[PDB]
This record gives structure tokens, sequence and C-alpha cells, in this order.
RNA sequence: ACAAUCUUCUCACAUGUUUUUUUUUAAAUAUUUUUGAGAAAAUUUGUUUUUUUUUU
């Protein structure tokens, strides 16, 4: 009934959405997995949230999968309190994942305007001086 | 702090001494010929 | 009958994933067979009776007497103790001689793992005093999850009479 | 059911064949 | 004479003016009570004469101890028996030194096969000459009591009137020095501009470690409190690619004076030394001046102090800051980043374990350090309870604090 | 007089260091640092397509790096073969430690291990035959905290050439191409001399418009030259930059 | 299968020279300047391979 939303922390490097999809769907049912990525980059935050289907597999993953050794990493894995759980808590939540190639995006990119700016920016210089 | 207030002997960082022993022991079995060397082993 | 808090800890072992990176580690430094050390010594031997400098051995510790030494000296830095010893005096006080020495310690399950590893059919205890610096992060990362995994667990159980 | 570690290995495969393809 | 090539080979030829006036009447036997200056060169003054009246004597191990010195602090006994050994190179009577905090079973063992020449402190030789079975003692004929007033202000009152009814008192020859004459000295004799930085006592080293690499272009003296802390410390830093000059040397007296010479002479260098062994020599112009361990008397060491003065302090021992407030003494506190210190513990701990001579120096280093800091004057400002073993064997390079018996 | 037919130097590096030396305004640990002069190059188009994991020696008259800083040098295996000659040329005042490939991947691979042995270090060489490879085993610890290896030459394996190449890398400074129509780089120090500043300046200029910038000297769109947090007064503009 | 492919380069050219070696946790947390015109050079700083609402 009660959707618990069981946290996972310390996420070794590759225990990403798909992973731990299919790994936490065995013991239960993951409706919503969004492993938490940085805004330019998206490289893995390293931890993610995981909303089991109910609260009791949620406690029972808690259990089995807290202080978990996997690849030298002991997996943090604390059920986050429903009361605690937000709107935006799973926002955008199971996404292809979107880093835009901003650097390539931002190196395509690159008239008279902008030289009169040029000439605007240069007289601020001058005034500065 | 530990237990023991002993001193530690030198044995502990210098080769060991019953190896060395027993490196002696085989050397003089090789020399009289009665332990076959790795090459003798080998190439039998 | 009820079974004494002394007794009645090396009923909780420790878990099938931290024991499985335990003897991960403990593989690494396995002690020389009798076979692979009779070849480096006739190879050392070769040496000498033709003509003719080592690092110090690295290997996990065994032995009960041995292993206790080491934890009075503080000198180990994970002890593993066999959780069916048949006399369990043998090892009833080291799981307080560990806390009082401040040494991680963990109950891992059988001897016959632990005599596997040092090449025996038996071992009642393994210490680990040494490893390579390369190994200086897995076995610290084993010691993070024995304390999380045995030592954070548990705590509790081990000072109630099990058993009844 | 399988343990995690063999999703993470069979990840981190898949990176290094990923990696190497583009080599 | 043997005690002639012997003082030969300490590297002395010229006498003291306390040697002077002190060496000839004790030839007579006569008992004499000196008042004598720190460093004036008193050591020679009253050890040989009694050498001479040994082997006058021909005294055996057999008879026992016919000697006996009494020295206020460890450090400043075991100076003196590092003097008695080079003085007695050449002879065939025994000597040895008993002091507190050391090994009384083995010193029971020392004193059964026969010591002629022992320097002792009140409180271990008091306990030695009542409990030590074996221990012979009836053929005393010459006692020696070196700074009085120093012995009386350590507290040694029930304990210096207790000693004097058990030693034999005919025929025994009596000396007495003490460089300030108060009121309890002669009841006896009846009888009978700084800086300091306020470092955690596990980063005491690294922080040394780091201001000495700053400073390497310059002139460094440092004063720590054992003699035993100068060796540790000197074969260490030369282990680590830091050439540091020590005054310790092999406890031969001609070595020091002419390490001391050479630092001197030396434009740049890092020289070593006990507060002990730098009292009564002329300091010349270094540009530092470190005390990396309080100062065993700091009624001397404000004396002495008065081109830059630094003074290691651990938080624990900020009430020596109020002492300084009473002395009417000037003081600014330095101030330094973690990050500049030199993050070389691990690796220290790792060089000292692995080597046999380097972990057994400073085993050595680390049992005088506490046991000379559990013997200072000033309890109240330096506790040895308040300190914490677990920092003071980091500073040590070890990872557990050696097992010493206080 | 390469980058637009004129040579508005000297004069300006002068006034820079004047305006830097007016603007000034117990401790127990003091060091010579002293403020850099950063000189930044404006371009009409991108330099870098992609960033580079490769520091660029840029020869220059006045040694940036002073002589005096700790350098850890990183050698192929063996390492005793390498250590050897450090200390057979005489280089160990200034190359400290030498650390093998292998060893470096093995005995430093956690996160704060690769901290400790950056912050142990002020300069860090490695050998041209293993560079690629520093791109790992390294990190972000290393080649983004202010520590990008120095591409030294030691493939020869002789003494007299070690000990050449370090003195190469010690008076050269280093700057690293990234994806960008900007780059800045250190030109000199506060302590460095006017007419030694504007010598490193010029020859940082060459080299940027000989192998660095595509278009050379018509590629370039302004210069300028500034302290740590000092303003920047415009060094050379471009006057056909509208064309 | 708790293992798998991140570079102990080079490339030419004429030993020199030249050309290369895409590779870098997570956050927090930084330089006034260039400039780039979020993006872009850019001190960086600290830091458990740390890490809980906050998807790139």
């Amino acid at each position: 009934k009660k959707k618990g939303v069981l946290y996972v922390g310390r996420l070794p490097h590759g225990f990403y959405e798909k992973q731990m999809r299919m790994y936490f769907s065995q013991f239960g049912p993951v409706l919503r997995l969004r492993m938490s990525r940085n805004r330019k980059t998206g490289s893995s935050k390293h931890y993610a949230f995981i909303e089991f289907e109910s609260l009791d597999v949620a406690n029972v993953v808690a259990e089995t999968m807290h202080n978990y050794l996997l690849y030298g990493k002991l997996l943090q894995c604390k059920v986050i309190p429903e009361d605690q759980v937000h709107e935006n808590m799973f926002k955008g939540a199971d996404v292809p994942f979107k880093r835009i190639p901003h650097a390539t995006i931002a190196r395509l990119q690159h008239a008279d305007k902008l030289i009169t700016r040029h000439n605007r920016k240069l007289k601020l210089k001058k005034r500065k001086l | 702090t530990p237990l023991s207030s002993a001193p530690e002997p030198k044995r502990r960082f210098a080769p060991s001494k019953h190896e060395q022993k027993r490196i002696l022991q085989l050397a003089y079995a090789i020399r009289k010929g009665r332990i076959l060397t790795s090459e003798q082993r080998a190439e039998r | 009958l009820k079974v004494p808090p002394a007794i009645a800890q090396f009923q909780k072992t420790l878990d099938k994933n931290t024991a499985t990176q335990v003897f991960k580690l403990l593989n690494k430094y396995r002690p020389e067979t009798a076979a692979e050390k009779k070849q480096r010594l006739v190879a050392e031997a070769e040496a000498v009776a033709n003509g003719k400098v080592s690092k110090k051995p690295y290997n996990v510790k065994y032995g009960l007497n041995h292993v206790v030494a080491l934890i009075e000296a503080k000198k180990a830095k994970l002890v593993l103790i066999a959780s069916d010893v048949d006399p369990i005096e043998l090892v009833v006080f080291l799981p307080a001689l560990c806390k009082k020495m401040g040494v991680p310690y963990a109950i891992v399950k059988n001897k016959a793992r632990l005599g596997t590893v040092i090449h025996q059919k038996t071992a009642a205890v393994l210490a680990v005093t040494e490893v390579r610096e390369e190994d200086k992060n897995e076995l610290a990362s084993i010691v993070s999850a024995v304390d999380a995994n045995f030592s954070a667990k548990y705590d509790e159980s081990r000072r109630k009479w099990g058993g009844g | 059911f399988k343990r995690a570690e063999t999703f993470i290995n069979n990840y981190r495969q898949r990176e290094r064949e990923r990696i190497r393809l583009n080599r | 004479e043997n005690i002639q090539k012997a003082i030969k080979e300490m590297g002395f030829e010229t006498m003291t003016e306390i040697q002077k006036r002190s060496i000839p009447p004790l030839l007579a036997g006569r008992d004499v009570l000196g008042a004598a200056k720190t460093g004036s060169g008193k050591t020679l003054a009253f050890l040989i004469p009694t050498i001479e009246m040994l082997y006058a004597l021909k005294f055996k191990p057999r008879n026992g101890t016919g000697v006996i010195i009494i020295s206020p602090t460890r450090e400043l006994a075991l100076q003196i028996f590092g003097v008695a050994k080079e003085l007695l190179k050449y002879h065939h009577q025994t000597f040895g030194i008993v002091i507190g905090g050391a090994n009384r079973r083995a010193e029971a063992d020392k004193l059964v096969k026969g010591v002629n020449l022992l320097v002792a402190t009140p409180g271990r030789l008091l306990d030695h000459l009542q409990n030590t079975k074996g221990f012979v003692f009836r053929n005393l004929r010459s006692l020696v009591i070196d700074e009085a007033d120093r012995i009386l202000e350590i507290g040694f009152e029930d304990e210096m009137r207790q000693i004097m009814k058990i030693l034999p008192s005919e025929n025994r020859q009596t000396l007495l020095f003490s460089a300030t004459q108060t009121t309890k000295v002669e009841d006896l004799a009846r009888i009978s501009e700084q800086g300091y930085v306020v470092v955690d006592s596990d980063k005491r080293f690294l922080l040394l470690f780091s201001f000495l690499k700053r400073n390497l272009k310059k002139k460094v003296i440092v004063f720590m409190s054992s003699c035993a802390s100068v060796k540790y410390m000197a074969e260490l830093l030369n282990y680590i690619d830091l050439p540091v000059l020590d005054l310790h040397g092999k406890q031969k007296q001609q070595r020091r004076t002419n390490t001391f010479f050479e630092f001197c002479n030396a434009e740049k260098g890092i020289l070593l030394c006990t507060n002990v062994a730098a009292r009564g020599l002329d300091i010349p112009a270094v540009d530092w001046i470190v005390q990396y361990d309080p100062p065993d008397d700091p009624r001397d060491y404000i004396h002495r102090v008065g081109g830059k003065s630094l003074m290691f302090l651990a938080p624990s021992e900020l009430g020596f800051l109020r002492y300084l407030k009473t002395a009417k003494v000037s003081l600014n506190e330095f101030e330094f980043p973690a990050n500049k210190v030199a993050n070389v513990q691990s690796q220290l701990e790792k060089l000292v374990s692995k080597n046999y001579y380097l972990q057994q120096s400073a085993k050595d280093g680390y049992r005088s350090y506490l046991q000379a800091y559990a013997s200072y004057s000033l309890k109240s400002i330096f506790d040895i309870n308040k300190l914490d073993l677990a920092k003071v064997a980091k500073s040590f390079g070890f990872a557990h604090p050696p097992n010493v018996n206080i | 007089e390469l980058l637009g037919s004129d040579a508005p130097l000297e004069k300006v590096c002068s006034a820079l260091l004047e305006y830097e030396s007016k603007r000034k305004s117990l401790l127990e640990d003091e060091q010579d640092d002293i403020e850099p002069v950063w000189l930044q190059l404006a371009t009409l188009k991108f330099i870098g397509n992609n960033r580079k994991l490769i520091p660029y020696k840029i020869a220059i008259k006045n040694p940036v790096i002073p002589s005096s800083s700790e350098a850890c040098l990183i050698v192929k295996d063996p390492q005793r073969v390498y250590k050897d000659l450090v200390n057979e040329a005489g280089l160990s005042k200034v190359v400290t430690r030498v650390i093998g490939l292998s060893k470096l991947k093995a005995k430093w691979n956690s996160y704060e291990q690769k901290r400790q042995l950056r912050d142990q270090f002020d300069i860090f060489l490695a050998d041209d035959r293993v560079i690629p490879m520093l791109p790992r085993i390294l990190g972000k610890t290393f080649y983004q905290k202010s520590k990008v290896p120095v591409p030294v030459k030691i493939s020869k394996g002789t003494a007299e050439q070690l000990k050449r190449e370090v003195v190469s890398a010690y008076g050269a400074t280093y700057f690293n191409s990234a994806p960008c129509s900007s780059f800045m780089i250190k030109c000199g120090h506060v302590s460095n001399t006017s007419t030694e500043l504007a010598e490193n300046v010029e020859s940082i200029l060459q080299f940027v418009s000989k192998h660095i910038v595509p278009d050379g000297a018509k590629g370039i769109a302004s210069i300028h030259l500034k302290t740590s947090q000092s303003i920047a007064i415009p060094l050379w503009n471009n006057p056909n930059l509208k064309e």
C-alpha cells in the first residue's frame, strides 16, 4: 500500500539506474528511481532514491542492503521518511539522462551589434582606466 | 599499550636463521649429490 | 538451559557478503605451502652451492598462542574467530581480549574455511597484522565493514543470555 | 536472484567495451 | 697514572677555578661544602678525587659500595654517570647508576654484584638501601651531594634526613655542592623576550621537521629534555636526508666538545643538545633557539635566555604562560597553518617500524622523555597524567604507545 | 611588432609592476611565494577543439617555477634504474622522489592517498613515455587541482639527458590546452624584473602564435596582462580585428 | 566472474626537429582578469572514492 521510498547511498561507480532498478526490483517492484546527477555534466552524484511498491519491502531492503560492502563501499540504505518524501522528490524521475553536449553547443555557436558592444566595452575599459 | 614490555629481538628484523640452516643443509646435499637440482629434475 | 553471553555471542556470525570479502583479502596472504617453500629454499641452495637481500614475507597469521600474543602486543589489525571450536573455552575469551586491545574482530562461520586459507585442516583463529601498501585500502574497507556488520550490528545480543 | 556485484561488473564491462570501440 | 690518561682522553688539560680550590683539599680527605654555579666545571672537581681515593684503597667488587653520589634529577645523574665512564676507562673498579623510573629488579642484581662508584637520586637510593637484600654499603667512605638547593626544591625533605640515618657517618668523607644558599642547605649540611607555539603533542615532531626545513639556511639550536631523546632525534633526522649535528656524540666528552666547536665555527647548521648539557656552555650567535621540550628548571631557563627564541608548548601546558607573566618576561605567540606542516607521519612510522635500531632508539627516547616529564618540579604546570600518551608516541613515530613502566 | 605591427611592451609591464607595488594594501611559516603575472590572450575563434591533459612547455628566459621547489618524477618501470640515475646525476636535491607507473597506480589508489601525494610535492614531472597513462590513476585530484604533469623526455636514459630535461622543465612555464577561444598563462611573478617579464611575455606570445594559435598573430584578437586580483590593461589590440 | 580494454606514447621530418598520448569520483568550495560571451580561459580551495531530495 504505502509506497516506500528506500534510498541507497555509497553507490559504487556503475551501480546506476539500470543496475539499481534491476537489482532492487528483485526484492520488490521499483516504481520510480532517479539517481542524483549533476545539472551540468550528469555525473552520478552517487546516491539514488528507490520508491518501492510497499513500505514493508523498502524496510526489508533497508535492513538487507544497509552497511552492504559492495566494491569497497558500505551501501547506506535507509528508507526515506514518507512524511519527508517530497513532490519534487521524484521530479523528472527515470529519464534517459540529458547532459547536453554544452561544450560542443557553445563551440558550434562560435555582427555590427557585437562590434558596437565591443566598442562600448572598450569605452567602459577606458572609463575604468 | 602492548601488554608485554619485553624488548623486541633482532630476529624479527633479519632474514630467518632456521631457513638459513636448511639452505646450508640443502646446499651440502647438492654438493654431495643427494638432492637432484631443479635443472636436473627438469631435464629428467 | 540458558546460554551465557560469552558463549551466546558465537551464535551471531559475520554475514555472507562481508565474510566473502574477508576471505578474498585473506586468500591473497596465504602462507607458503610446504611444496612452495621447498622450491624456494632449494633455489637458494643452488645459488649458494654455485655462487652468491630479500624482503620480509607477508602472510596471514595463524595459531592460537601466536594470535593471542599478537593481540596482546596490539600487532593485529583484524582477528577472525572460528564459530564452532569444539571446546569453546579456547576462544571464549578472544572477543573480550580483542575488545580490551581495541582490535577489530569478527566471528566467521566454521573452522574449515580458516584452515583452508593456511593449508591446514582446521584453524581456530586467524589474524592479519601487515598488508602490502596496495592492500591498505582493501583492509581498511573490510575493517569498516566488519565494524558496521559485526560490531555496530549486534553489540546488544552479545550481552544477553541466549538460548533457552 | 543474482547479486548486485554482477550488475556493476556488467556495466563497467559495457563501458569498457564502449571505450575500446571508440579507440 | 690511568686517571691522567683518561683525563687526556676526555680532552681536558687546564683546570677551572672550582677545581683548583677543591681538588687539592679533597686529596687530603677534607670535608668540603662548596658553592659553585651551574656549568662551572664541577664535574671534574668532585669525581676525580674520589676516583683516586678508590684506586688508593684498592676497592674490589666484593667490598661493595665505597663512593655514593646523589643527583637531583635523572638527566643530571646520567651525565655524571657518563663522565664517570670516561674517567674510569682504564680502571678495574666497578661503577653503576640507580635512578627512579628505571628497572628496580635489574638494579638489585647489579648492586648484589658489587658497584663501587654509585650515582643515584634520593628516592631510588633510599629504596635500595632499605629493601635490596645483599646490597653491601657498610664500607662507604665517600658521600657526595650535588645541587643541594635543587634537591630540596624537588621535594626530598623527608628523604634526605632519612637516608643519612642509615648510611655510616664515621670515617666517611662528605661533600655538598649548592649554587644558592637557602636555610635548608645548612640544615642538611650540619647533619651530614620569548616565543611560544601552541602545538598538539602528536604534531610536535612534524612541526619541528617542517620548521627546520624552512630554516635550513640559518643557525638553529634545539634543547630537548633527555639525552636519549637527542640520540634518537639526531639519528631519525639523519635518516630522512636532514643532516643535523648532535651533542650526544658517543657519550665521549671529547667528541661533544669537538661537535660544539664545529657548530660554533660553522656559519650554518643545526645542533641538538639537552638543557643540562647546554647549561654552562657559551651559546654562540645562533639565529634560532628552540625549546622542543619544557625545561627541567624553569628558574634557570628564564635567567639563561635573558636571534629568535621559540618554545613548543602543548595546549595542556598553557599554564606555563601564566608563570611567565609572574616572572615579568615579554613574549609573543606564533601561529602555524596545518597545510604547510609536512604530513610524513605515516612514512615516519613505517621507517621506524622497519628498522631495528631506529625502533630501539625511539623506544628509549620515548621512555626517557616520559621519565623526565614525570620528574619535573612544576607538577601543577607539567602534569604527566594530563599528557596523552597516544599523541606522544605519535610524535615519536609509533602507531600505539610503547609499554614503558611509567 | 609581430602581433599588430607594434610592440607596446616594457612600458605596459613597468606600469603594471608599479601599480602592483603601489597596491600593497606573527606567524611561524614563511615562503618565497609571490603573486604571479597572468597574461591572458583572446582569439577570434576556438583555439582548442577539446581539453588536452598534456601540459605545453613554453620556454621562458626568466624561470617561473623556482628551482628550490620540490619535484616528483614519474618514470617507467623499473624505478630503481631511474632513481640511481637521478642520484648519479646529482639531481636528488630537485627530484626528491621517483615513482614508477605501476607503483603509482597500485600503491596510491585512494582519493585521499592521491590528494596526500599531490600535496607533498610542488612540481610533478612525468616521463613522456608514461604521460598518456597519467590521465588515469591521477584523476581530478591532481589533473584538476593545479597538478598537471610536465612531459619530461628521459627516454634516452642518460644522466646528462635527465639533467638537461629537468633544467628545461624547471626553466619553462606550463600551459594547459583546453577547449576555449580564451587562454590565460603565467608569464612571471611580481619579483621578476620588468625587462625579464617583457621578454617572457614576448616569448609566450611568439610561442602562442607559432604552435598554439592556428592563425598566428592574425587570429589573436586581444592580449592583456594582470596579477591575481589586479586589473588587466590592454597590452595589445588587433587594429584590423573588424576586418 | 566482485576479471575483463585509460594509453612504460609517439609521429613524422630533417641525433635534432616535429607531431601526436582524450584521458581525469561525488558533491562542497573558491581567482579577478581574460575575456567567453551559460561559456569561456580561469586562482581554486578544502575533501572518507564522503555523498538523502536537488535529473542531468
